[PDB]
RNA sequence: UUAACCAUUGAGGCCUAAAAGCAGCCACCAAUAAAGAAAGCGUUCACUCAACAUAAAAAUUCCAUAAUUUA
């Protein structure tokens, strides 16, 4: 029995302890707002894949693009830039209608094509603006 | 607190919460349970430690919300069974669905209760006293707890 | 469900829970699974009014109502 | 129901394409319009005209050049339906490219 | 004949209408890019390496 | 309910539970998955 | 230590009218933020996973009695 008795007998959790302590995207973000002048913040309506690519198609014969980003990394530049209101809109899923030309009432047109996707606001000619106000300038 | 009342017309509308209690003995806790050097220093039976931690009918909060870490979220919610099956928390009853009644029988007094009393299986072979079977006392996941006796305490009786 | 209103005010302060309940109502297939409602969204916290063919009217705010208590609360109504 | 169903302009006969859907379920304007013989992609849910396929176009010009790659490319872009309005013409020339390598 | 469909333009006109009568010359005509041909520092480079990914987990799940 | 010394799951919507102390894989799609240890 | 999440054409041709990611056989690509002539599926041609985006992860009858904390 002595071999098994001899067998046997031969501060601070890192828990509770602290603990010790994109940039493509950036451009893309600049390039869609140097590139486009105005930008229309709707909330995406998460529409079909094949429904989805022909609006942002039959939107492209209009030379109108349609640019999605994620907000987290959208928060930066829109803190900082001359749209500075659309922080809380871009909230959850959202797209932009963006164009080169003043097409505001137009973009309601093409908003009204799908009647359930609402429009949210953003900026026109530069312009930011809710939609009650995009509205008075559409007319 | 936010509560939905009804009316048909429902409203849930967000109340007052008590506050926590300000400076936490120990500074910079990083798990609520150390903040208050509570780490390895409760049991079953502290209710009142447990309580804050528990849903009106008896039910554990999320960790999120409580911010325990797993290592006390497991623990923690291993002592609130026990104290549950112990009758130490009269108060946190389960909700009768139809005003169903209790079943009735008299209630056995429990303590340090691993298992459910109705997954338990009597041991009718006992066995010998060099091979006996031993019950389950207490649970495992106390084990460092401070022991305030000459030698560690016995898991299995 | 005879008819379902949401509307919301972005110029003013937005809740976000009925903002996201919403976007579920403004889809396609969930217009075509609640074929009887007529879906019309306002513009403009935010009030959510859904009417039933019984006459029974709820109405539900997101002020600090969060999306699963409307959500459930559309589900169970629908059941009847 | 989208259904991607469609016969040779020249064929003037649903035929065997057209019938098994409506079955498990439950194009004059491309006979004049467009040349005949060549077939072409629809969206019958509604048939819509559309341009001719060019993998078929391609065995064409196979009897199965870059202007010819090129020629087919420019005029493509002419349907909404076939999401075929790519802009970047990049997108277009690549796409047969790659399915005339694919093709024998 | 091969050198009618260089002479006259099949594809500009296929309508009734018409005969075959007869950036846009420089895109690439080069064989599909692989890892190697594709710039490391250009999006398809990354883009394609993804599938490259892709293809190794799709051979695996074709498997199962 | 075969007894089995390992429990294995047989599809994607098989869950796992443990009832009257043993674990117990039910399948709502098909009931030929439960099993019990 | 396991998660719900999204899913883009020139129909690639080929013997299977003709094969769309695809019965089938050879190629296996093109754009795209990001997608395999696809993982299954769908389909005699023509629901979705991977990508992107993603909250998380053995036979007569058991057999001392009992006991979790006083240094
Ligand atoms: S009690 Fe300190 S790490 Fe949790
Ligand atoms: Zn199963």
């Amino acid at each position: 029995f002595q071999r098994q008795k001899l067998m046997a007998i031969t501060a601070i959790n890192p828990r509770c302890l602290p603990p010790p302590p994109v940039r493509l995207l950036r451009q893309d973000i600049v390039a869609v707002f140097r590139d486009n002048r105005m930008i229309a913040v709707c909330q995406n309506v998460a529409l079909s894949a094949e429904d989805k690519l022909l609006l942002r198609h039959q939107l492209r014969k209009h030379k109108i693009f349609i640019k999605v980003f994620p907000s987290q990394v959208l928060k930066p530049f829109l803190e900082n830039s001359k749209y500075r209101n659309l922080l809380p809109l871009f909230v959850g899923h959202n797209l932009l209608l963006v164009s080169e030309e003043p097409k505001v009432k137009e973009m309601v047109r093409v908003l009204k094509s799908v009647p359930f996707l609402p429009l949210l606001g953003g900026c026109v000619d530069d312009t930011i603006l809710s939609r009650q106000g995009l509205v008075d300038y559409a007319k | 607190l936010r509560e939905v009342v009804k009316i048909t017309v429902i409203e849930g509308r967000i109340t007052e919460t008590p506050k926590a209690t300000p400076d936490p003995p120990n500074p910079s806790g990083q798990c609520p349970i150390c903040r208050w050097n509570l780490k390895h220093k409760y049991t079953y039976e502290d209710v009142l430690l447990l309580s804050q931690f528990i849903r009106p009918y008896g039910g554990m909060l999320p960790r999120r919300v409580t911010g325990l870490c797993r290592e006390e979220h497991r623990k923690i919610e291993e002592c609130v069974k026990m104290a549950h099956r112990a009758g130490l928390l009269p108060n946190h009853r389960p909700q009768l669905p139809e005003g169903c009644l209790p079943k009735d029988k008299p209630k056995l007094n429990r303590y340090l209760t691993r298992w459910a009393p109705k997954s338990v299986k009597p041991i009718y072979k006992k066995g010998h006293r060099w091979n006996k079977v031993g019950m389950a006392v207490g649970s495992p996941l106390l084990k460092d707890n401070v022991c305030y006796s000459r030698r560690p305490l016995k898991m299995m009786h | 469900v005879k008819l379902v209103r949401v509307q919301f005010c972005p110029f003013e302060k937005n809740v976000e829970s009925t903002r996201t309940f919403l976007q579920t109502v403004s889809s396609e297939k969930v217009r075509a699974t609640n074929l009887n409602c007529s879906v019309i969204a306002d513009v403009r916290e935010p009030c959510v009014d859904v009417l039933f063919g019984d006459g029974y009217r709820l109405i539900m705010r997101g002020a600090h109502l969060t999306t699963q208590e409307m959500l459930s609360a559309l589900a169970s109504h629908i059941r009847d | 129901g989208v259904i991607r169903s469609i016969v040779r302009a020249g064929q003037a006969i649903p035929g065997p394409p057209l019938g098994p859907i409506l079955g498990q379920r439950g194009f004059n304007e491309k006979t004049k319009d467009i040349k005949e013989g060549i077939p072409l992609p629809t969206k019958i849910f509604e048939l819509k005209i559309g341009q001719p396929t060019v993998s078929y176009f391609l065995k064409a010009a196979a009897g199965i050049s870059l202007k010819h790659v090129y020629e087919i490319a420019c005029v493509k872009a002419k349907d909404d339906a076939f999401a075929m309005q790519d802009v970047p013409l990049s997108s277009v020339v690549r796409s047969i490219i790659g399915s005339a390598r694919s093709l024998g | 004949d091969p050198t009618q469909l260089t002479t006259h333009a099949m594809g500009v006109n296929i309508y009734k209408e018409g005969q075959d009568v007869a950036w846009l010359f420089q895109v690439n005509l080069g064989p599909p890019k692989k890892l190697e041909e594709l710039e490391p520092e250009s999006r398809e480079y990354w883009r394609l390496l993804r599938k490259q990914n892709i293809w190794r987990h799709n051979r695996l799940s074709k498997n199962k | 309910f075969k007894t089995k010394g390992v429990i294995k799951k047989r599809c994607k919507d098989c869950y796992k539970v443990k009832r009257r102390g043993r674990w117990f894989i039910l399948c709502k799609t098909n009931p030929k998955h439960k099993q019990r240890q």
